[PDB]
């Protein structure tokens, strides 16, 4: 009786643990500060 | 860059004593903002411009003293 609610709410959130699965197969956390170019981007210009 | 070739790996942190010297090439200065060699070479160019101005055909025996009061 409760399993169908646990799979209908999973229809938005079973992908969310699948989102965590893709999160652990990616090492791209934060894009290592949104890397623009060979400019420094820590010397000025929203540096930190 | 010759000094930057042979110390990049520890062999991040550098297990050799090329640590603080290679903190000047481009250290990605995260809050330890003392100086970068990119910035220090720019302050050489301003002095190049000013020392080119006095020699720039304006009687440099006068323009030197005309700058020497600004110091």
């Amino acid at each position: 009786l409760l399993r169908h609610l646990g799979t209908q709410n999973s229809d938005a959130m079973l992908y969310q643990k699948m989102l965590a699965r893709v999160a652990h197969q990616f090492a791209d956390m934060r894009l290592t500060d949104m890397t623009g170019d060979t400019d420094v981007s820590r010397l000025f210009f929203t540096d930190e | 860059n010759t000094l930057a070739v042979q110390g990049r790996t520890g062999q991040g942190p550098l297990a050799t004593t090329f640590g603080p010297v290679l903190a000047l090439m481009d250290n990605q200065n995260n809050s330890a903002d003392m100086l970068n060699l990119q910035t220090y070479l720019t302050r050489v160019t301003q002095v190049r411009l000013r020392l080119q101005q006095i020699a720039g055909s304006s009687d440099p025996q006068a323009m030197m003293q005309m700058l020497a009061q600004t110091v």
